[PDB]
């Protein structure tokens, strides 16, 4: 019926994928209130939340 | 004749015709005006039944009038529509794409009950679409037609079944209203009558007969004489008309508790109160004519009666027992008999008077939901009529029925026929009739009542054999919707010249002749046996003195598409509905050529067509230009007609129009004054004469291809025009707003060479497929650069160019002309839509001639592409010099059974070279019964051979044996319609005789530019990651489970792998196989496509621990 | 007892359990799976699924909020039953019941919908698929070629074979590169018919 | 059994999903039934499209903007929530509804 | 007070908040009550200057008050197809955009090898062509041992040298 052209919103970016030189991370570990622990990657120079939404 | 400016086109009929062939847009034009209630309309009825003249607004109006409240407080009518006059003309709708509608005013009245008050008032309900003068609506400028429709009417059917292993005939009664609820009649394989109300279980009729209020001693009294009847009352084990009815109400409602007033009135309020059960006026007829309840009285409380129901059950019962005539008491006596579904007694026409009259009655019922809600909220003494109604349901339901419906099609315009059998046309399928899955194959046959009613013949041939039908030609149709048609009444073995119009009832019951029997020249028969057609659909042998009816002429059945084959009767009905159906996909040429042969039926449906221009009253032409005709009239005035000059149609082609006058001549009433796209001199032209040979030449004609001539490249004779158009629209997006103009981002300044200063190309430009129609370009703003081009960027020292370019350009394999530019604007205050700044469209014209690919047909279902179009030296010239222009292959022709292309050839060849039959020692005795001034005829002398009504085989047998020579003394055809041809090529001549004359071919809209598309990578889809698919798009082609099938069965696995995964669905396999291509090296090993992966977390969506082991 | 014995030998002889037939976490098909889409101009464009979850998810926090104030057994259990058949919806529409309709009465697309019949995965996508590099168009008759020729129309041929035209007519010095290529060959300059 | 799909494969096996598998396949719980902010175009917080949860919308680039490059990667963006990595994950990762 | 809140708050799949939908039902109904004396569907204009806002105001609040559409209908009305499979993916990888970027890295890796090797490292740390970093002319002065003025003068000749014709053709061709 159409020749409808539609785009969902984002962009794509197109550089090389590359896994020798990253920028450094470190584990933070939270514990919820159930007795289940989860790490997550922050970086360096990033302030460590207190309270993270598991 | 009867028509003025006529072309003398001699007949070979040899019937009288009685009746002159009805308008043929009656059946639209009609039913609008009778939707109306225009004067024209109530003058006709006036004429034919003025007991009641009520259009269908005032019937819409007086069966919703009056609305009251819960209390009864208070009262809102409404009275008298009434329109204005239309608010822009045709032309001027048809341009701006603005629908062509008329205001409606209906005049309410609110009344108060208890204090006593009236406010009358005049309310606006919208714009209510018109119709033209042709029968066509015209909805946002587009051209829309809404056919008519085959629904099944309401009434009540009996109807016989017989059980398989007891082998006892079981009757039943089936009475189906419309919007109301269902209630049916059984006799089983025992003794006992079921009742099943309302889709439900089953139980006895005296259950019911107790429940609608009659004891045991009435049901005995009543059905005194059926076993059937008294044994059921014996095993009712039930008594109590309250105790029957708890019963039928729990059988009927489940989960309620059950009080004694609601399930006394449950049965009432659902039947006998009009509100939830009405059957129509036409069902009320129905059930009326059938049981006999009424005779005398109009139709009148149309809701359904405790008599009509005991006497269905009466009916019932007496046909089970096996009577064969019923008297109700209280009504004349009705024969007993079982009802067939198909007869064309039973299928009402439910036409676009009514399709609209239906859709206005659904948007007064959801606006009378919110009146009867808002006159209690708000007080009394504030309240009017302006305030009261709500006329947006009643507005949106008319715009949601014009558009988007199955029924509101898009008008089928290649040519005129098309254009007319696209009206007339009785479409079976629809909301409120059978889909196309589950239709049966017994409605989709000829019943034998469709003798003048429908055409045997004309069908779509796909997936649609019977469900879509056309009107014959002498047809007409009835107050309530049946389809009537004409019959000559003969009395007492004399044929009269009265004519009657009887339905498909009536026709059973009487017994009708044949038209081509020997009336002896003041009505009476000749031969004292007259073949007739008797009740059931068989024919019989009757003598002369029990006839009572005559067909009006032969060629009744027929349609008007159908009408216009030659040599029809010689023909097969398969090739008989091809042909049918392939003249109505004709083009127009660029020419129009009128054929050397042809039937009766071209001039009135050419002028019944609508796209001749025709004189309104007599005069004398004053100046005639190629844009305008201005007549000088007999009292002073005059009257220019515009002309529509290449002209866009629906379907792409060309709608010119020019004149065929003089600037001095006199013109009468109704004569053509303006020719059309196909037409020629007045009449109807779809292709033209191409000499032909039936030989089969080299190979090339094999298997139904076509041999042409160059001659019809160089001569430009089937040459055609085609006319696209393209669309864009610079809205205002978030960042910005589009802007259209010449100032494109990075591009060359050679493209930019035909390109006006503001945009648009300037007129007359040739395009090619990638050129600039329109230049838009769009505001991008600041993203991120790659480092690679930020450094080019910085090397060459351009900008970033924040806006980007996405205009308009012609898409692949178009070219040709630009003709006009049509732009909109916001600032010129035209009504664009939300959002819509500008629109601009842009009309390419090209002019396509004949090439190999392009499909040709002739009039009796013989078509085939183009296979060679050699040069006019090596075809098989005559002795004369002529070179042939088409040959034919012979294979096609004898397992077809088409042989009325050679018949046509035959005569094509004698009404291009003429005649003289020598009468010197009296007529010869073939030619005893050709008329007058058909024994000579000069060359290129049109005749016309009707439908059922034609020429003989001896006729034509005369007619070749004595034609006249070309120029010298030779005569190249002798007596058997072959010519000794010679060889072009080879140069020595044929060994036998060949077969050549001139027929009538046709140029068909399968065209092979339009047909052929390639794709190596496009567009990709959503969700799943395969191409589109589509001509409008790139598009791929489909690879289904046959394929897949047939190649495993060779045994090809690495095709196969590779055409399911790095061809459709592989996305980082794509890019690697297009880039190991691009730089020549080896095709890498596929992945995992994506649907697969889609599967997947579908199925671990849906609770499913599908998991992937590895070893 | 013989077709008892077979659903319960089936849970039986594995290492399933029954209690999977009763659920306390629905899973959320991923969002590029029922994308939401904005079309030219403005309309978007969604696939069906959302209106099904967000039906879920809106009687799932009603009910949070009615248990954790504390209300009657009738508003309970009505909740409770309407969100009972709000994931029955979502997992299989008219199965039970009438289907959950949409605007203009059509029934909603559910999840098993997405997998039967001949519209559904299996057949539709997973066995026959559009494929690159393919065309169409109307056969004539080719009386004096071979047996294993066919005629192919140059307009076609080349939208088929463009990237081998492309390689090697950068290959021949004809262009300079891929993108000038390209536009030579969408232009149709012709030496591009000598290397085709 | 692995799902990162490489093409060594000897079987597929197909289970009944029970609930501490399926609080194992998700990756955040959507609670909340917001699709889409009516006037940015954005994805909501804790929504049906939550970019928190289901990955972002633009290749290597979080939402409030602080990381955008691929010398970030697989880092959390401690203010929003959002990894940066690729934008083909939001076909591969699943949500609950509790 | 309950139920139209809630209805404002889940009637609607991207979600408007209540005051909109005030906004939306109270021009709804001035329009509907101008329709209905005009004869005529009320411009934006009249509309505007009824409710006491611009013109552009109507306009924005007529563009929020769409609902979409639904992918899965059919719009082949045979059946046969449905509107999710008519659309084209317009931010999808072209297929021919990323083997002329490769060929544009290929390329540009190779006449950056053709120069003096302090030179190609001062524009791969410029232009950030090493890892996608783009460093500081302070970062390449510090890391190559001279002063900013002459690693700003470097780069300026580099880049003359690059913008050179005879270096400069085959990647003028590119762009
Ligand atoms: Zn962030």
């Amino acid at each position: 019926d159409r020749v409808l052209r539609g785009s969902r919103l984002g962009a794509v970016s197109y550089e090389t994928d590359r896994n020798h030189d990253l920028a450094p991370r470190q584990i933070a570990r939270y514990r919820t209130d159930n007795g289940e622990e989860f790490e997550v990657p922050f970086a360096d120079d990033a302030e460590i939340p207190g309270t993270w939404l598991c | 004749n009867s028509v003025p400016g006529a072309p003398n086109r001699v007949s070979f009929a040899k019937l009288r015709e009685p009746l002159e062939v009805p308008g043929l847009l009656d059946v639209q034009t009609d039913s609008f005006e009778w939707l109306i209630g225009s004067p024209r309309w109530r003058e006709s009825a006036a004429e034919r039944g003025d007991v009641n003249p009520v259009g269908g607004l005032e019937e819409v109006l007086y069966e919703l009038s009056p609305i009251e409240d819960f209390s009864g407080s208070m009262s809102l009518s409404f009275s008298d529509p009434r329109f204005d006059d239309v608010k822009a003309p045709v032309d001027e709708c048809k341009d701006k794409d603005m629908t062509y509608a008329a205001p409606l005013f209906v005049t309410a009245e609110f009344i108060n009950n208890n204090t006593g008050e009236i406010k009358s008032q005049t309310v606006f309900m919208g714009d209510f679409p018109m119709m033209t003068e042709k029968g066509t609506f015209i909805i946002n400028g587009t051209e829309r037609v809404v056919v008519s429709q085959l629904v099944r009417s309401p009434g009540v059917y009996f109807d016989e079944t017989i059980d398989k292993s007891t082998d006892k005939t079981l009757h039943s009664v089936k009475v189906i209203p419309s919007r109301g609820a269902w209630l049916e009649f059984d006799v089983d394989k025992r003794d006992t009558v079921g009742v099943r109300i309302d889709r439900k279980r089953r139980q006895p009729v005296t259950v019911l007969l107790k429940a609608l209020g009659w004891t045991s001693e009435q049901i005995v009294e009543r059905f005194g004489f059926s076993e059937i009847m008294r044994s059921t009352l014996e095993k009712d084990n039930t008594v109590g008309t309250d105790e029957a009815l708890l019963d039928i109400y729990r059988k009927l409602r489940p989960g309620e508790p059950p009080t004694k007033e609601s399930a006394q009135t449950l049965l009432e309020n659902l039947f006998f109160k009009e509100k939830r059960y009405d059957l129509a006026r036409v069902g009320r007829y129905k059930v009326n004519k059938k049981l006999g309840l009424h005779v005398g009285e109009p139709i009148t409380s149309s809701t359904l009666t405790e008599e009509d129901v005991v006497a269905t059950i009466e009916y019932l019962v007496r046909l089970h027992e096996g009577q064969t005539t019923m008297t109700v008491p209280g009504g004349v006596e009705v024969p007993v008999e079982t009802d067939d579904i198909d007869h064309f007694g039973n299928r009402r026409l439910r036409t676009v008077g009514e399709l609209i009259q239906n859709q206005i009655r659904v948007g007064m019922s959801r606006m009378e939901r919110v009146v009867r809600e808002r006159m209690t909220t708000q007080d009394v003494e504030a309240i009017t009529p302006q305030t009261l109604i709500n006329i947006r349901p009643v507005v949106a339901a008319i715009k949601e029925f014009f558009g988007t419906s199955q029924l509101s099609q898009f008008m089928d315009q290649n040519n005129p026929l098309s254009g007319l059998t696209h009206k007339r046309r009785l479409s079976a399928l629809g909301p409120g009739g059978l889909s196309r899955e589950r239709a049966g194959l017994e409605v989709r046959d000829v019943h034998p009542s469709h003798y003048g009613r429908m055409c045997p013949i004309e069908t779509p041939e796909g997936p649609n054999i019977g469900l879509i039908g056309s009107l014959s030609v002498y047809a007409r149709v009835n107050p309530f919707g049946f389809i009537e048609t004409p019959y000559r009444k003969v009395v007492d073995g004399v044929v009269s010249d009265e004519i009657v119009y009887l339905t498909a009832d009536e026709e059973d019951r009487h017994v009708v002749a044949q038209a081509n029997s020997p009336i002896d020249a003041d009505g009476r028969f000749v031969e004292p046996r007259v073949l007739v057609r008797r009740k059931a659909g068989e024919v019989e042998y009757v003598p002369s003195s029990e006839v009572d009816y005559m067909d009006v002429s032969p060629r009744q059945m027929v349609s008007v598409a159908t009408a216009m084959i030659p040599f029809l009767e010689h023909d097969d009905a398969n090739r008989a509905l091809m042909g049918a159906n392939m003249q109505r996909q004709a083009v127009p040429l660029v020419r129009s050529e009128a054929p050397l042969v042809g039937t009766g039926m071209e001039l009135r449906a050419a002028i019944d067509a609508g796209d001749v221009v025709v004189a309104e009253e007599s005069g004398v032409i004053e100046e005639v230009s190629a844009d305008y005709i201005t007549v000088m009239h007999d009292n002073g005035t005059r009257r220019t007609y515009r002309m529509r000059k290449f002209a866009r149609s629906n379907h792409g082609t060309c709608a010119n129009q020019c004149p065929i006058v003089d600037a001095g001549d006199r013109v009468e009433a109704g004569q053509v004054i303006a020719d059309g796209p196909c037409t020629d001199d007045g009449e109807m032209a779809l292709g033209k004469n191409l000499l032909v040979a039936i030989m089969p030449w080299e190979g090339h004609n094999y298997e139904d291809a076509i041999i042409l001539s160059n001659r019809l490249v160089e001569e430009d004779v089937l040459t055609s025009i085609h006319i696209e158009e393209h669309e864009i629209d610079a809205r205002d997006t978030k960042l910005g707003a589009e802007e259209i103009t010449r100032d494109i981002p990075n591009i060359s300044d050679e493209v930019l060479a035909d390109l006006d200063e503001r945009g648009i190309v300037r007129i007359g430009a040739e395009v090619r497929d990638g050129d600039i129609l329109v230049g838009k370009v769009t505001p991008k703003g600041e993203t991120e650069l790659t480092p690679e081009e930020r450094l080019l960027r910085a090397i060459f020292g351009e900008k970033a160019r924040e806006v980007r370019d996405t205009s308009l350009k012609v898409p692949h394999g178009e070219s040709g002309k630009v003709i006009g530019i049509r732009v909109f604007s916001r600032e010129d205050e035209d009504e664009l839509p939300a959002g819509v700044n500008e629109l601009v469209r842009v009309y390419v014209a090209q002019k396509r001639k004949i090439s190999d690919g392009d499909k040709l047909a002739g009039r009796h279902g013989n078509k085939g592409v183009i296979g060679k179009i050699l040069p006019v030296e090596d075809m098989p010239f005559l002795a004369d010099g002529t070179p042939v222009d088409i040959i034919l292959n012979t294979h096609g022709v004898p397992r077809r059974m088409n042989i009325g292309q050679i018949l046509e050839t035959h005569l094509g060849w004698c009404a291009h070279s003429g005649w003289k039959v020598d009468a010197a020692k009296g007529v010869p005795d073939w030619a005893a019964r050709l008329p007058d001034e058909l024994l000579e005829a000069q060359p290129n002398a049109i005749v016309s051979t009707p439908v059922f009504d034609g020429a003989q085989e001896a006729e034509l047998q005369g007619l070749l044996s004595c034609t006249l020579p070309n120029r010298d003394g030779d005569v190249l055809v002798d007596a058997d319609g072959k010519a000794m041809l010679f060889d072009g090529r080879s140069g020595e001549p044929f060994p036998y005789p060949v077969t050549v004359g001139y027929m009538y071919i046709m140029k068909l809209h399968h065209l092979v530019d339009d047909k052929i598309h390639a794709r190596s990578t496009g567009p990709y889809s959503m969700i799943t990651q395969q191409p589109l698919g589509g001509k409008a798009q790139f598009g791929g082609q489909r690879f289904g489970e046959m394929e897949c099938w047939a190649m495993q069965a060779y045994g090809a696995a690495y095709t196969l792998q590779e055409l399911l995964t790095i061809k459709s669905d592989d996305t980082v396999g794509r890019v690697k196989v297009y880039e190991a291509i691009v730089k020549g090296e080896n095709i890498p090993e596929p992945g995992i496509p994506e649907s697969f992966k889609v599967l997947l977390k579908e199925l671990q969506s849906l609770c499913l621990n599908v998991e992937v082991l590895s070893s | 007892a013989l077709k008892r014995l077979k659903v319960v030998a089936a849970f039986q002889q594995s290492g399933n359990s029954p209690m999977g037939m009763v659920l306390d976490a629905v899973p959320v098909i991923p969002p590029e799976l029922r994308p939401m889409v904005q079309l030219d101009g403005g309309r978007f464009a969604t696939s069906d699924l959302n209106d099904l979850y967000r039906r879920v998810i809106n009687r799932n926090n009603r009910l949070k909020r009615l248990i954790d104030l504390g209300a009657p057994e009738i508003i309970v259990n009505n909740e409770k039953r309407m969100l009972q058949e709000s994931v029955d919806a979502l997992f299989d529409n008219g199965r039970r019941g009438r289907p959950v309709t949409g605007p203009g009465n059509r029934p909603l697309k559910s999840l098993s919908d997405l997998l039967k019949g001949k519209q559904g995965r299996f057949r539709q996508n997973l066995l026959g698929k559009r494929v690159d590099y393919s065309g169409r168009s109307v056969i004539v008759v080719g009386p004096q070629l071979k047996l294993h020729q066919c005629g192919l129309p140059k307009l076609m041929a080349l939208e088929l074979f463009k990237p081998f035209v492309m390689k090697r007519l950068v290959d021949l010095n004809h262009a300079q590169n891929i993108k000038s290529a390209k536009r030579m060959v969408e232009r149709q300059r012709p030496q591009v018919w000598d290397v085709l | 059994g692995a799902m990162l799909d490489v093409n060594f494969f000897d079987e597929l096996r197909i289970g009944l999903a029970t609930a501490e598998d399926i609080r194992q396949w998700s990756y955040g719980e959507v609670k909340k039934p917001e699709t889409i902010n009516y006037r940015t175009l954005k994805p909501e917080k804790d929504g049906l499209f939550c970019e928190k949860i289901f990955g972002p919308t633009r290749d290597w680039e979080c939402y409030c903007g602080k990381y955008k490059r691929v010398r970030f990667k697989g880092i959390i963006c401690e203010r929003c929530g959002v990894e940066v990595t690729r934008a083909k994950v939001r076909r591969e990762r699943m949500g609950h509804i509790e | 007070q309950a139920i139209t809140r809630a209805m404002a708050d889940q009637a609607r799949t991207i979600r408007i908040p209540v005051h909109m939908v005030e906004v939306i039902n109270k021009l709804g109904r001035i329009q509907r009550e101008l329709l209905q004396d005009l004869g005529r569907e009320p411009t934006p204009e009249e509309l505007a200057k009824e409710m006491d806002i611009t013109p552009e105001k109507v306009l924005e609040i007529q563009q929020y008050a769409r609902e979409p559409i639904s992918l899965d209908q059919t719009i082949g009305d045979e059946g046969d197809s449905q509107l999710g499979d008519f659309i084209e993916d317009s931010e999808a990888v072209v297929a021919v955009d990323a083997v002329s970027f490769t060929l544009l890295q290929d390329q540009l890796q190779s006449v950056l090898d053709t120069l003096s090797e302090r030179e190609a490292g001062v524009v791969r740390l410029r232009f950030g062509l090493t890892d996608g970093q783009p460093r500081t002319l302070d970062e390449i002065g510090q890391v190559y041992g001279v002063t900013r003025e002459r690693i700003r003068q470097i780069e300026s000749k580099t880049m003359s040298k690059l913008r050179h014709p005879s270096r400069s053709q085959v990647l003028r061709d590119y762009l």
